[PDB]
């Protein structure tokens, strides 16, 4: 069972492997955060 | 007549209708109207 966690999580660190890039950032116009720099995006909002 | 409700708005854009002083009407459906356009975007204008 160690060799084959082990090895899930050498799968699990070499998949994230990536860099945070950030993107747009409209502010909320709308009033549920009011004015809050929120990035918006598929629908992960 | 059972609540009484206060919605501080600090500005707001109003709209009066006009009605004839002989006419018996429940105008709820009238405000109901504007209570069915409030999203959190924006608010229809005022009815009174």
């Amino acid at each position: 069972l160690r060799s084959n966690v082990l090895l899930m999580l050498l799968q699990f660190t070499l998949s994230n492997l990536k860099i945070n890039k950030s993107s747009t950032f409209t502010s909320d116009v709308t009033t549920i955060t009011s004015g809050r720099m929120i990035r918006a995006f598929p629908e992960l909002l | 007549g059972r609540t009484r409700v206060l919605v501080e708005l600090g500005h707001y854009v109003y709209t009066l209708h006009y009605y004839d002083p002989q006419i018996s009407l429940d105008e709820a459906p009238i405000l109901e109207e504007w209570l069915s356009k409030i999203n959190p975007a924006g608010i229809p204008p005022v009815p009174f």
